[PDB]
């Protein structure tokens, strides 16, 4: 019972502040418009830096050194990648601390070194493939290793990051799905990169091998009915949790991959979720404007709240090193939750 | 009492005391046991079978015995003797009493652990994970010192506690301490001894298998990769007679157990694909006949599953489709052939449920697809009139039957209704009304065939000319066959299979001489004759407009 | 398994007609 | 498709066939076949028996649309009234194109109605409207009637009792053509105003006993939907958030409340939204809803008309139902004793074993 | 062998109503007119002749 007292100091009157950003100052000056997006937000894995990217085409930055975004510099660049191409996914590379891949839904992968002391992200170079090649989602293996691209059909690319992004190999996703017009919704990589987990939209689940550079085809699960939205991992290496769009949350066993807890309250589509760094609770946002926190290791509501039509489309994202959260708020703004006197859930 | 009944527990295997010298002494005497059980037996199948209503909002407005035979004594002295791998003792007292189970649910949840401790080693063997294994690994804790990134590994300690099940407390692993405990028992070597151990343990799990889920997956995966293993060798079908009285012996009045958990059933599925359709036949319909009634916990979930759907089914509407159709999902997915009954005869004889049910079939899996199609076999042939009690006109039912299989037919495109098109090419021999309407209803729902009753002279004529003013025409007609191309083209090929297409051609056409030689008012008799020649007409013109080329000089 | 035991064949659907020519004693 | 009997253009023939009319009433093919000639009609008949669609298809008949020409022009008594017609025009002109309709009624700036009618793409043929609203725009010459060739009343009883509204209909048609083809419809004409099945039920019981007796009721009973008939509506509401409260959808319509929510609220459960509606006598008369296959009375009326009107809003046209009656005092049981008498017919006390539900379906 | 053999389409021409599509049919213009329209006109008098 302690978490869910955690969760409700941090869901209280003080211990939250407001990510002071363009379109906060923006929303501050018409009020006292059409919502752009957030089209993507990810951290570094150190927990010292985040960025995103609404649909304006403008990417934020920030260094944090603050919890209330008090000393945080920030920043701010115009719309890279193009002026009239927009980002929709970017990876932190882990390797280095400041290089960045940037994709646009276009042939061309930036990669950008940001600096800090002055307020310039300086293109450090292109990739560029196949002219009609259109890809749109760029990952990094945990331990900077692999770098993975994918299509929205009939292309998936790694690249080996150590010798100089060489292309290393390609694979067609007619040959991974093996079904009428499928297209993948979402990846994501394996605690230390050996295997790349890959879910189509007619319903599949895919285990691709990538461990000496040559993709392969292990095994493949009719694991929904629906596409499925998101794949997480648990960071102690013990289950994976597969959420889709059909109303089920399910948590995949990873030595043996078979099924072992399914939330069952849910009664909507999911359209993201997230696991502490802890692999202690999981936080669920449906499609009907609402958030829930569930215990992993039960299975059973522990807090629930409403977004209330604030911002349909909400994003949330638990800190690599600390157990704070950021979440969406009222106009497309993000919203930082602490408790300022926790560092860690171990210290409550 | 729980370090007291433990340290007995040991001693109780090591040979320091008998068990019968243990069990005949302690407090809750036999008697006391058997009426307890006999209670609980009344209650229980009382609730099930009448059931209870559970107020919501009734009556909200105007204008320690059994605690003590659960938690010591005998039950919990079993529960100990089963944690402690000690199965033989349990085993022989439950060979007596099988009864007991009905007393608490976690003996069946420390039998199935047992167990699959016993299978894992052979389930590894087959549908091989090891060389998968080798991806459990924890992120490092990463931070950034002096300006650079340094990577530590994350630091856990070791506790020894009294529970049984492994787990991870945030920041500790939690251990059995009794690390022994699996001394007695040797794991399978080859699916041989599965079957013969199988005769011994889940044939006293019994019906209580579906409790613990995992366990029906390993087993159904083993039996893929099993039948998978000689897909060329000659003995293949010995093989798969085998694991069908398995499955059908063991596994499937489990899996009729779950409780909204589709994957589970999405499993067993994928494991009964292999069999003839006849078996799967014979396996649910047998499951819906003798099985439902004349075993007591199967019975209450189906009941409870049957209540519920009931339930769900008073409240379907247009404004509350968002979260109803995610639960009727779920519900028809997990025990369906005990739920979709009521569904069908809802939609057999109410407007617009067939509607929404036709909607909501977007979501669920092939189990839910072959047993909907089963059950709608079942009604088509279910005694009953077809003609209505007044005179010759047709039942109000065949209508929306038929106006249901065309929605299927048109929206779900993984449905298989092969077999009802082996029904409608069989029993249109005999002239059955519902052939024919179950196949206008097709033709003129999928295809879109509108008929030529009604045309204006230049609508007549655009009819038949270039492409394009050929189309408009048909497009000012309210005909839509050439959107429809694709669902078409799949039904035609649903047709095509069997060889079905002449048989069917000559079959309406001297199916409509016989109407006309037989004898009623003429006022039903024109009407009859000319409804059967425009629907071969319509027939032919989605024959023609599907199979071109060779495929038609092949198949007609 | 009753209807599904109905014979099913192109030689069943024969079923020659009556001749055109109707003799002689609404 | 019967009016293709009343040979018409083909168009209008299938915007009538996908309106769903097959078969005319005796009004229609007794009116349509002579006001397609031009000839004035004066047209009475029983309340919703189509009325609307004789006028409406003979001016879809009649016009040849030239633009900018205003030829039809409709006048009503009330702005929702209005907005009817102009939806039955919408629906009755779905395959013809060139033709445009528009209404004109109050509450609204009268600079805008001006804009739409100078507007090319919104130059209307034909206008249905208040004479109010539309005799202020003719009067300030907003809308120019120099070419009508149709003139409509609805209702044209009280539009000839009313003073105000008999004046500004003759200022409309006093600069209209004197040639016009000119049709007046109501289902009231007196004296005084050119060449012109059901299952029958009852509970007797006491009331501290219906709410929880009908929360097993609309459990077992199998429905598609459920009315409700109260003679308060303060006890209805309270039902309603009660069985809102019991996760039934349900709805309440009653007096004392605004018009527009009540228009909202009838519209929205005529379209399947939800399966339990509640109301008093305010629908004991002219509803007409098909769907309903159960009626439970939780109060019953002081006179068996009433009865008799609330029973009628099931089994509409001869068909299938079920109804079911509480009785918790005197006056019920002798409402009751009178109806058998009055109707001929024995509403027998409900068993409580159940009744088998094929036989109301 | 004649009478049956043949269609309509195959013994009429009226190439009026081709010529009220043609105009009524005046993105890219609608595919330029549903590729000229036309040439099935074109065919059809010469199946015609």
């Amino acid at each position: 019972s302690v978490t869910s007292k955690y969760l409700q100091s941090t869901f209280s009157k003080g211990n939250t502040s407001h990510i002071e950003d363009k379109r906060f100052i923006h929303v501050s000056s018409r009020s006292h418009i059409t919502p752009n997006e957030i089209l993507s937000l990810k951290f570094h894995v150190s927990g010292s830096s985040m960025a995103y990217s609404r649909m304006d085409g403008s990417l934020t930055v920030w260094f944090i050194k603050d919890a209330s975004f008090d000393k945080s510099v920030e920043v701010y660049i115009p719309d890279c990648c193009g002026s009239d191409k927009l980002a929709t996914d970017l990876s932190w590379n882990p390797t280095s601390l400041n290089q960045i891949a940037v994709v646009s839904n276009s042939s061309e992968i930036s990669l950008l070194l940001i600096n800090e002391k002055s307020l310039t992200a300086s293109k450090l170079r292109t990739l560029s493939l196949g002219s009609k090649t259109k890809v749109n989602t760029c990952l990094y293996d945990p331990l900077g290793n692999w770098l993975l691209a994918a299509t929205k059909s009939e292309k998936i690319y790694l690249f080996d990051v150590k010798k100089d992004h060489s292309s290393v190999c390609s694979l067609n996703i007619s040959d991974i799905s093996q079904e009428d017009n499928d297209v993948v919704y979402s990846l994501a990589w394996s605690n230390g990169g050996s295997h790349i987990f890959i879910g189509f939209k007619s319903g599949y689940l895919a285990i691709l091998k990538a461990k000496h550079g040559i993709l392969e085809v292990c095994t493949k699960i009719k694991a929904h009915t629906g596409p499925i939205t998101e794949i997480k991992m648990d960071p102690w290496g013990r289950n994976f949790i597969t959420g889709s769009i059909d109303g089920n949350c399910y948590v995949w066993n990873m030595k043996s991959l078979c099924c072992e807890l399914i939330i069952n309250d849910l009664n909507s589509a999911v359209t993201t979720l997230d696991v502490c760094h802890l692999g202690k609770i999981l936080g669920i946002c449906t499609e009907d404007e609402m958030v829930y926190f569930y215990d992993l290791n039960s299975g059973n509501l522990l807090h629930s709240k409403s977004l209330a039509n604030y911002k349909t489309d909400p994003v949330l994202k638990f800190y690599p090193d600390k157990s704070w959260y950021i979440m969406s708020g009222k106009n497309d703004t993000l919203s930082n939750h602490f408790v300022k006197n926790e560092k860690n859930l171990i210290t409550y | 009492y729980e370090r007291y009944m433990d340290m007995c527990c040991i001693l109780l295997k090591n040979g320091f005391v008998n068990f019968y010298s243990i069990w005949d002494n302690v407090k809750p005497e036999m008697e006391f046991l058997q009426e307890y059980i006999q209670n609980l037996e009344t209650e229980l199948e009382e609730e099930s079978t009448k059931g209870v209503e559970n107020p919501l909002a009734m009556a909200a407005a105007l204008s320690k015995t059994q605690q003590d035979i659960l938690l010591f004594g005998k039950i919990k002295l079993l529960e100990r003797l089963l944690i402690h791998g000690c199965v033989i003792p349990v085993i022989h007292v439950l060979k007596q009493y099988p009864k007991v189970l009905y007393v608490s649910e976690s003996l069946s949840r420390y039998l199935g652990r047992v167990f699959e401790y016993l299978l894992n080693p052979l389930y590894t063997s087959m549908t091989s994970s090891g060389e998968s294994k080798d991806m459990a690994t924890a992120l490092m804790i990463t931070r950034i010192d002096n300006g650079i990134l340094a990577h530590k590994p994350r630091l856990i300690h070791k506790y020894k506690t009294h529970e049984p099940f492994e787990s991870l407390e945030l920041n500790s692993s939690y251990v059995f301490y009794y690390s022994e405990w699996n001394s007695n028992l040797t794991p399978f070597a080859s699916v041989n001894d599965l079957f013969e151990n199988s005769h011994i343990y889940l044939s006293i799990i019994g019906p209580y298998l579906g409790r613990i889920p995992t366990l029906l997956s390993k087993i159904s995966r083993i039996g893929v990769a099993d039948i998978q293993k000689n897909h060329g060798s000659e003995s293949l079908h010995v093989t798969i007679d085998k694991w069908i009285d398995y499955v059908r012996k063991f596994i499937f009045p489990a899996t009729s157990l779950l409780q909204n958990n589709p994957i589970a059933t999405s499993e067993v599925y994928e494991l009964m694909k292999f069999f003839p359709f006849e078996k799967r036949y014979f396996i649910y319909n047998e499951m819906m006949t003798k099985l439902s009634q004349d075993i007591l916990p199967l019975k209450v979930s189906f009941n409870k599953a049957e209540r519920e759907a009931k339930s769900i089914l008073k409240a379907l509407s247009i404004d509350t489709i968002a979260k109803e159709s995610r639960r009727f999902a779920k519900l028809i997915s997990t025990n369906p052939l005990a739920s979709l009954v009521p569904a069908v005869k809802q939609i057999e004889n109410y407007d617009k449920v067939s509607e929404l049910v036709v909607y909501t079939t977007k979501y669920f899996n092939d189990f839910a697809y072959d047993v909907l199609q089963f059950v709608l076999l079942l009604r088509l042939t279910y005694n009953r009139p077809a003609v209505q009690f007044d005179g010759v006109n047709q039942a109000m039912w065949v209508q929306r039957l038929s106006i249901f299989i065309a929605g299927l037919a048109k929206n779900c495109p993984n449905m298989d209704i092969s077999n009802i098109i082996t029904y409608i090419l069989k029993t249109l021999h005999n002239g059955n009304i519902i052939a024919v309407s179950i196949l206008k209803e097709l033709i003129i729902t999928v295809g879109g065939i509108r008929d030529l009753n009604e045309v204006n002279m230049k609508q007549l004529l655009m009819l038949n000319s270039g492409s394009p003013l050929k189309q408009y025409a048909r497009h000012l007609i309210y005909d839509f066959r050439d959107d429809n191309s694709v669902i078409s083209s799949r039904l035609t090929s649903f047709f095509t299979d069997q060889s079905a297409i002449s048989e069917i051609i000559l079959l309406l056409y001297t199916l409509n001489l016989k109407a006309n030689t037989q004898n009623s008012h003429y006022k039903i008799l024109s009407t009859r004759c000319d409804e059967m020649n425009t629907l071969l007409w319509s027939f032919i013109e989605l024959i023609k407009h599907c199979l071109k080329g060779k495929a038609f000089e092949e198949n007609v | 398994n009753n209807v599904w035991k109905i014979p099913t064949g192109l030689d069943k659907i024969e079923q020659e007609v009556k001749k055109p020519e109707g003799v002689y004693e609404i | 498709t019967g009016f293709k009997d009343f040979l018409l253009k083909p168009e209008l023939s299938r915007a009538i066939i996908d309106c769903g009319f097959e078969h005319p009433s005796e009004v229609q093919q007794h009116t349509i076949p002579q006001s397609i000639h031009g000839t004035d009609v004066l047209c009475q008949a029983k309340s919703g028996l189509g009325k609307t669609a004789v006028f409406v298809l003979s001016t879809l008949q009649q016009l040849d649309p030239v633009p900018g020409e205003v030829a039809v022009v409709v006048i009503c008594n009330a702005r929702e009234l209005a907005y009817q017609i102009r939806n039955e025009y919408l629906r009755f002109s779905k395959y013809m194109p060139d033709v445009k309709t528009a209404v004109f009624y109050g509450g609204t700036p009268i600079s805008k109605d001006a804009e739409l009618l100078k507007n090319k793409d919104t130059a209307p043929h034909i206008v249905v409207a208040t004479p109010g609203r539309l005799k202020a725009l003719v009067r300030e010459k907003y809308i120019d009637l120099s070419h009508v060739k149709n003139f409509v009343i609805d209702e044209c009883d009280k539009v000839l009792e009313e003073l105000d509204m008999r004046r500004d209909v003759q200022e409309i048609f006093r600069a209209t053509p004197r040639d016009k083809q000119v049709m007046m419809f109501s289902a009231t004409l007196s004296q005084e105003i050119q060449n012109p099945g059901l299952q029958q039920y009852y509970i007797k019981l006491e009331e501290r006993e219906k709410n929880r007796k009908l929360a097993q009721l609309l459990d077992d009973l199998e429905f598609n939907q459920v009315i409700i008939f109260v003679k308060s509506t303060t006890r209805a509401n309270e039902l309603t958030k009660l069985l809102n409260a019991s996760n039934f959808p349900a709805i309440t319509v009653h007096g004392h409340m605004k018009q527009e929510e009540r228009i909202a609220r009838y519209k929205a459960f005529k379209d399947f939204e939800k399966r339990i509606c509640v109301s008093t006598d305010v629908f004991g008369r002219g509803i007409d809803i098909e769907r309903i296959n159960l009626a439970i009375n939780y109060d019953l009326t002081n006179e068996a008309d009433q009865y008799l009107h609330r029973v009628g809003r099931a089994g509409r046209f001869g068909t299938k139902g079920l109804a079911i009656s509480f009785v918790s005092s005197k006056e019920d049981e002798e409402v009751l004793a009178k109806i058998q008498e009055r109707f001929d017919v024995k509403i027998a006390e409900f068993p409580e074993e159940g009744i088998d539900p094929s036989t109301y379906l | 062998t004649t009478f049956w053999r043949l269609s309509l389409y195959d013994i009429h021409f009226d190439k009026s109503l081709y010529d009220e599509r043609k105009n009524a049919l005046s993105k890219h213009l609608i595919q330029n007119q549903i590729k000229d329209i036309l040439v099935t006109g074109i065919s059809h008098q010469r199946a015609f002749k």
